[PDB]
């Protein structure tokens, strides 16, 4: 029925996609999430929106998802939509490995998912996914990498970026502090705490940090324990 | 298998042997080959046990639903028609020779043959591998205007004769009488089965 | 035939109003309580009627149970799907589905109805309890398809008051016998016989509804 | 009682989480202007409904709200007539299909659950309307004894000691509550309507533990009850 | 009080009408006039053909369907060809299967059944075309009229199109003598009726008149241009 | 604005699209059916909109099976499609079950088809009501009527169209149960002439059909000679 | 029958194939080429059923080229070999099986030279040397006898020449000329045809 | 599936969804193409952060060995069109055994875009493209496609934000003297961009494949 | 909002009306039919000197004996032109003969009105283009016009596009049945000259003929210059 159809996949008179823009509004109200590239690894730092005292915490992470052996990601927006998309990312990665018997290069994984998101903006008359994702990974082509995708299916590579709440304020701090080509993981960690310190309105229970490194020709993805997240104490001295 | 049904004034008599064979091994010696399809409608099954059980179950479903919709006891001819439609449509996939017999208030006692190929004819009827051996007997013995008791005897005798000659027939004789008053079932076993000297 | 367009869309401020309105149906529902103890989980809910004819506390498998707040008929759909998802898992893996895996699959179904054509979201939130890996689990699944693991929670009418009540009267070391007691008291805050409440427990021996006799005994305390 | 967008036209949620189209379907039940009552005892379950034949040119034998679903399950329908008949056909289908697949008669609770689950779909999918009718089922269960079940356009269902549907539903519920089987059902309906019936003015259906087959009482059978109650 | 009831063919108005069907019927009124009439032996179609300018050909109005059936059209040209193709196919199918011509009344029934379907389905529209159907079969000559409403009529004579009301007036006045007319007299009756639709200044010419004839011993034949001269020659002003 | 779709209830629980379709029936001229001792008779007031039409054009009486007649009021294109539905249903029944469809079952089946068009925005309700009539020795005479909502009842006498209430008043005066079809055709002709609004609508053809013991259970048009006798009787009765 | 041969050295792969296209009792072409360039450093050599060979090989070719255009870099030999196998194995039980036998030869910057053997059933094996055709029956033992992993390109060519001479001597089919190519870090190089 | 007619005619013969697609193009970064004597040059505006990886976000892309394109508008839509064209270039090499002509692939891209203006359930592509390369006889080519599916060949052209101003600059500046050498051909593109503008530039020469210029080499021209 | 297949109260399809309006946004095309052949002339309408005039193709060959001039939304016409080309080749394949100009026009017009949201992804709207088909068959030289409605008709002389009303007036004055082809070429160039916005030269117009003698011929730049000189 033409009466009830909200027409989610049309252009506005200015050549805008309203559903995409309203989806990006949703993301701006989601937990802060940032990623930083260094010379010896990549990291993701996320604000936990959980926060409640009576929560159980059954998983190893809440906002950081492993995608394959060499890749993880984090999300900002509708949680349920993120679950659909991250499942799909795992499927694409496995489909590539089946076919080529090598891991999917990071950009190829991002492009494949963005094609799905783009499709939702052009046909099918459905609402788009209200998710921005940060992807971290290593491949044999470009080494350590960081990507960001948004609801329209646009993506870009970054040395450092932020999505979610107060991301504009975060991107400002990154431009000032990020030493291009001179960042280690230890200094990147420091900068992450420093950025989350300003944008978040800090506790170890309120943040989640994952690092991606190479050890003996093999990728290691680990979520830092509460004790390691010592990093908050190291900043307050500065 | 030998199956048989006879019309009388006011109902029908059905009969079958009870032998089910795989090759020349008797897998079931007390098979029940008279299957009720409704209150006063039965079928006698011969051929593939898989096929006749599946077709019977399907018709029971169809006739049961039909009967509720119409709010009346079903016609025997309708039961026969439902068998014929399935047996004809899937003649290349079925190995089924059916006799449909029963009573309805409209037409009384009726016997229908639905042989392999799925033609339908009102008739008494005989079927199964064992029926070859009793064509001469039934042709010589049948009389118009037989009572119910005479039909039971006629059926018991014919089946007994077929059971003696046909390796694929044997066991007990299952008999059913169907009339307005209902269904009466009995089994003939051992000495109860009519005997003929060698 | 059916509508191919979404009935849930983003508003200018980035909200999905149908999901929020679905949560209003949940919050208007009868109160439900879930408490994870050290050696079990307990689910409790408020209810001419034959009270034994329909149940709100429902088994999914031998080790998983469920209760809800919101729209009863929507719940029955998800109960059927959950049971089906649990069997499909068992057929493949020949192992009872972990509670977390069941929640994820059910939440995925709930997500579908926020995006698929010509449908509204479910007007229910679920409390799922389970026992696997010698460990109890309590999850909540909301109309959007978001799920959370809880030590204890409440949903439905007066859930806000129920939650702060639990925050005061719940410790981690509490065992199952005591957890049932405090769950009943939580419902008593916004209410009682063994005919107008339903209680389910979950431990090593699996998931079962408490019998009306068993409930009558706990009310004597 | 706030509204937004098309929440009164299709089954989407209103701001307070209501389904207006579902609520309007309950109003549709009353457009019939009839009331039905069902009660169960230890020995039997009974359905009684009004039979209004205003025309005279009607063949009154074809004017009924009592339906055989199976040999052992009867029902009374309240609400929109054509919607009602459609739900009866579906019930008959579900019951026949159950027997075929599972090799035993569908329990009354299961048939009611199935019809309710079907109705739920109409409350969630925007393109069709809910049925403006109400189904009450009676039957004997082997273990539980006589059963009375009711489902509604919202997809709710329940078993009852006694229940009612239609215009005087609330008044009937009041009467039946104060009392807690054939005599009870007729008396309840007579009180809430203030009629005092002729045998041609009501329909009665029964299932008993001794006679599980659903039975519709004749005019003479109903009279013997009305004469006894007098 | 009509705006929301007139966009969809699936929407009944409070007065028990369907506006889209009525609007579709306006489309045939916008078409140029055509006349059909019959005797006991012949069925004849006569049609006025429009031309946008002097340098353009006059648009075809009469179409062959089978040896025993022809049609005249009024309304959407594209709907007319879509319906003509369906009709041709039905006739082919009949001859293929039964080796005999499709009875005219059976074809018209098929048309009504076909054109009714879109009047009841959302997002569909009625056929914006009216037909006069001339045929001859075992039951003799026939003139049928089909409507966007999917209704159809068995006619002694009929006229549809613009200003056809005055053609209908002529036909009623003279229809008592149609049955007994020879072919020449029957065509002239059709031409006279069609001439009533014209403004007082305008006249029937060989450029604007199209004639179709089917009868007892004559296959459906269309006459245009030089071929219509014999029929016009014996006409009184 | 609750009256645009059959998939929409109004706040008072009405489906206006069905009601609007019923209005289309109410604007149609009258058809009546009367069940008598040994059959069913149908009559239709068929309005003559033009003298150009053939005598017999726009029939409102149909054979849907050899033993089943159908009388219609409303949008005629919709009625014709329902006649096809009914024919197909009778045809399919014979193929599957191997006998003539009982009238009650045919009515139920077609009514459920009619009903299916009252649920959805995708389609609109039929703008027609119709009567089904049949006779056999086993079943006797039966007359059913179906309306746009999909309601189906059996009748001793029935009327549809604009003068339905006025027609029923006349029909109620008959003891139809005791009368033969021969007497009923005259009464049907009479009632049509009574309810005919001579001032508002001019010119009508009377259309008559019957099924009974006298036709050996076959639905047929009333013979011309009997029809003319009925017309003369109706005309002289009206004074 | 068609002949394929590959010899992997320390930093190169040498490949050769016959140049005959046969039909019944006649050679129809004596300058046939059975090698397909997949990328700058990959050759696919394909023999088997008529139609199937060129259809399959050109399908893989266009897909390997599409990968490069989409991603800005080329498939590694190992990735290309597995891609090829996936496609052939996927079609094995379909309505469209391909009756082809393949060698894939390639040089990777990080992995060095590689030679892959694949039969029509789509079993894939990495080998230091391999051959397809009836000719393989007469030449594989010569390779086994003389091959060492450190064989120079000069010696590989002479070892190839030994195999080809054996075909001239002992093989019942007339195979007079052979395509010869080498792949290394600098890409694919056309060597002189070996002729008799 | 979804069958709503999205692109429809409005009362003056306008296709509003196509016109709105053309507005999406104007929100895109400026892209300039100049066809020289024996060279074709593409240049694009880059609006970019310091923290961004330059390689990932490029508006100049190779379709085949002999064909590349630049785009303005929705970047997601562009990726879809580019990959569709890349598949088509391979299908052509497969079936005709020749590389695509610049005109063939343009025609393909244009007809794809046109289809999305007349298909149910879809909105038009919100990009314009400049497509460059050489034919078999070594003739340089520059084509433009837009959302409607119209395509034309140009000596020089601009698309995206402030395309009208750049076009009017090129009209006055595109002479024989300006395209006499390869250095002056590149210069004209940079001048055209500096008229509305941090710039990315790519060159394609006769049978020599696409070469992207370094930031140090672009800084020399500025 | 309304559907694509909605009638106006006047009995017109809105979308078809609007598509005919879009022809008026198109450049002028002229066709003249003589006994010596048919000629087609079209205004290119160059919008920039940077645009290559030869990349504007508004006269195309359908087959050796049929040409086609277009006006309106040019991108829409390409799929119609392809249908015409394929159909002529299909006819040759099957019947081993050339397809008549009328038959080609008829086949193309079959596409029109085949739009609607009832799959999946079929035509959503009519084509916003008008076509002149000019060719030679056994009936001699013939010119046909087809518009977005799918109506086609034979024309002695026809103009389409923005300035067609004025051009048609000029055509009706100058055209005669015994007129030669060389006259027709000059006539249409004179008419194009006066109705064009830009000054007519050899680069901003297209001209093509089909004659009984020879195949479809597109006039070269040099051939256009010769015709203009006068
Ligand atoms: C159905 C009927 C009943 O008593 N319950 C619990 C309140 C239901 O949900
Ligand atoms: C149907 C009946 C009628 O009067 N018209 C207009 C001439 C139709 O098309
Ligand atoms: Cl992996
Ligand atoms: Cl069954
Ligand atoms: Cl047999
Ligand atoms: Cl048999
Ligand atoms: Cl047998
Ligand atoms: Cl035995
Ligand atoms: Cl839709
Ligand atoms: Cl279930
Ligand atoms: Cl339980
Ligand atoms: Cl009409
Ligand atoms: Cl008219
Ligand atoms: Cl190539
Ligand atoms: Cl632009
Ligand atoms: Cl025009
Ligand atoms: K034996
Ligand atoms: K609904
Ligand atoms: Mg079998
Ligand atoms: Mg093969």
């Amino acid at each position: 029925s033409r009466r009830y159809d909200s027409r989610t996949t049309i252009f506005s008179p200015e050549g805008r996609l309203y559903q995409v823009e309203y989806a990006m509004e949703a993301i701006g109200h989601a937990g802060t999430c940032l990623g930083i590239l260094a010379n010896d690894g990549v990291l993701l730092a996320a604000e936990r929106r959980n926060i409640h005292k009576l929560l159980d915490e059954v998983f190893f992470s809440e906002k950081i998802y492993k995608l394959n052996e060499d890749m993880a990601c984090s999300v900002a927006g509708i949680t349920s939509d993120a679950n659909v998309l991250t499942n799909e990312l795992r499927l694409i990665a496995q489909r590539y490995l089946l076919q080529y018997q090598e891991p999917i290069p990071c950009e190829q994984l991002v492009t494949a998912l963005c094609d799905i998101k783009q499709a939702y903006t052009q046909f099918g008359g459905k609402r788009p996914f209200g998710v921005s994702l940060l992807y971290i990974g290593w491949d044999k082509h470009y080494g350590f990498q960081l990507y960001q995708s948004d609801p329209s299916g646009n993506y870009g590579g970054w040395k450092a970026t932020c999505i979610g709440n107060n991301s504009a304020a975060a991107v400002s701090m990154l431009k000032q502090d990020y030493k291009e080509g001179e960042m280690t993981l230890k200094s990147a960690l420091a900068l992450a705490i420093k950025v989350l310190n300003k944008t978040m309105d800090l506790s170890a229970e309120k943040v989640e940090i994952a690092t991606l490194t190479r050890e003996n020709g093999k990728t290691v993805i680990r979520v830092l324990k509460q004790k390691e997240v010592q990093l908050i104490k190291k900043h307050e001295e500065e | 298998t030998t199956i048989m049904a006879v019309q009388f004034d006011g109902g029908v008599v059905l009969g079958a042997d009870s032998r089910t064979t795989t090759g020349s091994y008797i897998a079931n010696r007390v098979t029940d080959k008279l299957t009720p399809i409704h209150d006063r409608i039965f079928c006698c099954r011969s051929g593939s046990a898989a096929d006749t059980q599946a077709v019977a179950d399907a018709v029971t479903y169809q006739l049961g639903f039909h009967s509720i919709e119409l709010n009346e006891p079903p016609l025997v001819h309708t039961a026969a028609s439902l068998f014929k439609e399935m047996c004809y449509r899937y003649r290349e996939d079925l190995m089924a020779g059916i006799i449909i017999a029963g009573w309805d208030p409209q037409e009384g006692g009726q016997v229908y043959s639905v042989p392999m190929g799925g033609m339908m004819v009102r008739q008494f009827a005989i079927g199964g591998s064992g029926s070859s051996y009793i064509y001469g007997y039934v042709d010589a013995t049948y009389r118009e205007g037989m009572t119910k008791e005479e039909c039971l005897q006629f059926t018991a005798n014919a089946l007994a004769l077929a059971m003696e000659r046909d390796g694929s027939s044997g066991g007990v004789i299952r008999l059913a009488a169907i009339a307005e008053s209902g269904v009466e079932r009995q089994v003939l076993l051992g000495d109860q089965i009519p005997k003929f000297a060698v | 035939r059916g509508y191919s367009f979404s009935l849930t869309t983003f508003s200018p401020s980035g909200k999905l109003v149908q999901i929020e309105y679905a949560l209003a149906a949940v919050a208007g529902g009868a109160p439900s309580v879930g408490i994870k103890a050290a050696n079990g989980v307990v689910l409790a809910t408020e209810k001419l009627y034959d009270e034994r004819s329909v149940h709100k506390v429902e088994p999914i498998t031998k080790h998983i149970g469920l209760v809800y707040s919101g729209m009863g008929p929507d719940y029955r759909v998800l109960v059927h799907r959950a049971r089906k998802l649990a069997q499909q898992y068992y057929l493949v893996y020949q192992e009872p589905i972990p509670t977390a895996q069941l929640v994820q699959r059910v939440a995925s179904v709930m997500q579908e109805y926020t995006q698929s054509g010509g449908v509204r979201p479910f007007g229910v939130s679920l409390l799922i309890c389970g026992w696997n890996e010698g460990r109890p689990y309590l999850f909540q699944s909301d109309p959007s398809g978001a799920y959370f693991a809880w030590k204890a929670t409440a949903m439905g009418k007066n859930y806000v008051n129920g939650k702060t009540f639990l925050e005061k009267r719940y410790n981690e070391d509490l065992e199952l016998e005591d957890a049932i007691h405090t769950a009943i008291l939580t419902l008593k805050e916004s209410f009682m016989t063994e005919d107008n409440i339903e209680v389910g427990i979950c431990n090593e021996a699996g998931f079962r509804r408490l019998t009306p006799t068993e409930v009558k005994d706990y009310l004597a305390a | 009682g706030s509204s937004a967008g098309f929440d009164r036209h299709i089954t989407i949620f209103s701001p307070e989480g209501r389904l207006y189209q579902v609520e309007y379907a309950f109003k549709a039940i009353n457009q019939g202007g009839l009331t039905s009552v069902a009660v169960r005892g230890k020995d039997c379950a009974v359905i009684v409904t009004q039979k209004k034949v205003p025309d005279k040119l009607l063949d009154s034998s074809t004017v009924t709200h009592l339906f055989k679903i199976t040999e052992n399950i009867g029902c009374v329908m309240t609400g929109m007539t054509a919607d009602s008949r459609s739900q009866v056909q579906r019930a008959r289908y579900e019951a026949a299909n159950w027997k075929y697949k599972y090799g035993y008669e569908i329990p009354v609770d299961m048939l009611c659950k199935r019809i309710a689950d079907i109705s739920q779909v109409y409350t969630q999918n925007a393109e069709m309307r809910p049925l403006g009718c109400c189904m009450i089922l009676i039957g004997i269960d082997e273990e539980q004894g006589p059963q009375v079940y009711k489902c509604d356009p919202a997809g709710y269902y329940c078993g009852f000691k006694a229940t009612a549907a239609g215009v005087k539903q609330t008044e009937s519920t009041s009467f039946l509550e104060k009392k807690v089987t054939v005599e009870t059902a007729i008396t309840c309906l007579s009180t809430v309507l203030s009629i005092d019936f002729k045998p041609s003015e009501i329909e009665v259906g029964v299932v008993t533990v001794e006679n599980p087959k659903f039975r519709i009482l004749t005019e003479a059978e109903i009279d013997a009850h009305l004469v006894a109650l007098a | 009080f009509r705006n929301q009831y007139d966009n969809d063919v699936t929407v009944w108005s409070p007065q028990g009408r369907i506006h889209q069907i009525e609007y579709a019927m306006e489309a045939v009124k916008q078409g140029s006039a055509t006349v059909g009439l019959k005797s006991k032996t012949h069925a004849v179609l006569v049609a006025l053909k429009r031309a946008q300018s002097e340098l353009a050909a006059h648009q075809k109005k009469i179409l062959h369907v089978d040896n025993h059936i022809g049609i005249s059209i009024a309304g959407l040209t594209a709907d007319a060809r879509l319906l003509c193709n369906f009709m041709r196919q039905e006739c082919l199918d009949s001859r293929f299967v039964f080796d005999r011509p499709l009875p005219v009344s059976r074809l018209v029934s098929l048309i009504g059944s076909k054109t009714q379907i879109p009047t009841q389905r959302y997002g569909r529209r009625p056929y914006g075309v009216g037909l006069l159907i001339a045929g001859y079969d075992d039951m003799g000559p026939h003139i049928f009229q089909t409507c966007p409403s999917a209704n159809y009529f068995d006619c002694r004579a009929m006229s549809i199109g613009a200003r056809s009301q005055s053609a209908r007036t002529y036909l009623e006045r003279h229809m008592s003598e149609f049955m007994e007319c020879n072919l020449n007299e029957l065509v002239k009756h059709g031409l006279r009726a069609l001439r009533e639709t014209l403004p007082a200044e305008q006249d029937l010419t060989t450029k604007n008149v199209s004639i179709g004839i089917v009868g007892k011993d004559l296959e459906f034949t269309i006459y245009d241009d030089d071929d219509v001269s014999p029929f016009l020659e014996g006409l009184e002003e | 604005g609750y009256d645009l779709s059959a998939s929409t209830f109004s706040p008072d629980g009405r489906v206006f699209q069905v009601e609007y379709a019923m209005k289309a029936v109410e604007n149609s001229s009258t058809a009546i059916g009367i069940r008598c001792k040994d059959g069913v008779v149908f009559g239709v007031e068929k309005l003559v909109l033009s003298k150009l039409y053939e005598e017999g054009s726009n029939k409102r009486l149909f054979n849907v099976d050899r033993h089943v007649g159908m009388a219609v009021a409303g949008l005629l294109a919709d009625a014709r499609s329902l006649a096809d539905i009914a024919r197909e249903e009778a045809s399919n029944f014979r193929s599957n079950f191997g006998y003539n469809i009982p009238l009650k079952h045919l009515a139920d089946r077609v009514a459920m088809y009619v009903h299916a068009y009252t649920l959805y925005s995708a389609v609109r309700p039929f703008g027609c009501s119709f009567m089904l009539g049949s006779y056999s020795v086993n079943d006797g005479a039966q007359l059913y009527m179906i309306d746009p909502s999909g309601v189906s009842y059996g009748y001793w006498g029935c009327a549809i169209g604009k003068a339905r209430q006025a027609a029923k008043t006349e029909i109620e005066k008959l003891q139809m149960k005791e009368m033969t079809c021969r007497d009923i055709v005259k009464e049907v002709a009479k009632i049509i002439y009574i309810v005919h609004d001579e001032v508002k609508d001019k010119a009508f053809e009377l259309e008559l059909s019957w099924v009974g013991e006298l036709t050996n259970g076959r639905h047929e048009i009333v013979p011309k000679d009997i029809r003319e006798e009925a017309e003369k009787y109706a005309k002289e009765s009206l004074k | 029958m068609e002949y394929l041969i590959g010899i992997q050295g320390p930093d190169y792969v040498l490949v050769a194939s016959d140049r005959v296209a046969a039909s019944n009792i006649v050679q129809m072409k004596d300058d046939h080429d059975k090698m397909f360039k997949m990328s700058e450093k990959i050759l696919l050599l394909c023999v088997g059923e008529a139609g199937d060979t060129v259809q399959f090989a050109e399908y893989i070719q266009k897909n390997v080229q599409l990968y490069k255009m989409r991603n800005g870099y080329e498939l590694s030999p190992t990735a290309a070999a597995n891609f090829t196998r996936r496609n052939l194995a996927d079609c094995l039980r379909s309505r469209t099986p391909y009756h082809v036998n393949l060698l894939l030869a390639g040089y990777d910057e990080h992995e060095g030279p590689a030679l892959y053997y694949m039969d029509y059933l789509a079993a894939l094996a990495k080998a230091p040397f391999a051959a397809h055709g009836y000719g393989a029956f007469l030449t594989l033992s010569i390779l086994d006898r003389y091959y060492t992993p450190t064989i120079s390109r000069e010696r590989a060519v002479e070892l190839l020449r030994k195999c080809l001479e054996e075909l001239q001597k002992r093989f019942i089919l007339n195979l007079p000329t052979f395509s010869v190519r080498i792949i290394d870090k600098n890409g694919i190089h056309d060597l002189d045809n070996i002729s008799f | 599936s979804y069958d709503r007619a999205i692109t429809v005619f409005s009362p003056d013969g306008h296709l509003f969804q196509v016109e709105y697609a053309q507005e999406a193009v104007k929100k895109g970064s400026t892209a300039v193409g100049v066809r020289g004597r024996d060279i074709v040059v593409l240049g694009v505006e880059k609006k970019v952060a310091k923290l961004q990886d330059e390689r990932t976000v490029r508006k100049i892309c190779a379709l085949d060995d002999n064909v590349c394109m630049a785009f303005a508008g929705l970047t997601a839509d562009a990726r879809i069109v580019i990959n569709r064209a890349r598949v088509e270039c391979q299908s052509h090499r497969l079936t005709v055994e020749d590389p695509v002509t610049v005109e063939y692939i343009t025609r393909y891209i244009a007809s794809l875009k046109q289809r999305y203006t007349q298909s149910n359930g879809r909105r038009p592509f919100g990009i314009s493209a400049l497509i460059v390369g050489f034919d078999f006889d070594g003739t340089p080519r520059l084509y433009q496609t837009d959302p409607s599916g119209t395509y034309h060949a140009w000596k020089a052209n601009a698309i995206g934000r402030g395309a009208k101003s750049v076009r009017e600059f090129l009209e006055k500046n595109y002479t024989d003297e300006a395209i006499e050498t390869d250095d002056l051909t590149i210069k004209l593109v940079i001048k055209a961009l500096l008229e509305v503008v941090n710039i990315e530039l790519a060159v394609m020469r006769r049978d020599q494949s696409l070469k992207i210029l370094n930031p140090e080499e672009i800084e020399k021209y500025v | 909002d309304r559907g694509v297949n909605t009638f106006s109260p006047e009995g017109r399809l809105f979308q078809v009306e609007y598509a005919i309006e879009a022809i008026k946004l198109g450049s002028t095309a002229i066709g003249i039919q003589t006994s010596e052949g048919v000629c087609l002339a079209v205004e290119k309408r160059i919008t920039s000197p940077l645009m290559e005039p030869s990349s504007i193709e508004k006269i195309v060959e359908i087959d050796a004996h049929i040409g086609c001039a277009m006006s309106g939304l040019i991108a829409d016409a390409k799929t119609l032109i392809d249908k015409a080309r394929v159909e002529t080749q299909n006819h040759w394949f099957t019947y081993n003969e050339t397809m008549t100009v009328e038959s080609v026009t008829q086949a193309v017009s079959n596409l029109a009105l085949q739009f609607g949201e009832e799959d999946p992804g079929a035509m959503s709207r009519p084509f916003g283009v008008a076509l002149l088909f000019g060719g030679v068959d056994e009936k001699g030289p013939q010119l046909f016009h087809m518009d977005p409605s799918g109506t086609f008709v034979q024309c002695d002389a026809r103009a389409i596009g923005s300035a067609s009303e004025g051009a048609q007036s000029s055509l009706q004055e100058v055209y005669h049945k015994s007129m030669t082809l060389k006259e027709a070429i000059k006539s249409s160039l004179i008419i194009l000259k006066q109705v064009m916005e830009e000054k007519l030269n050899a680069t901003n117009i297209e001209l093509a003929t089909v004659q009984p003698g020879q195949n479809f011929h597109m006039f070269t730049k040099e051939e256009l210059e010769e015709v203009i000189k006068d």
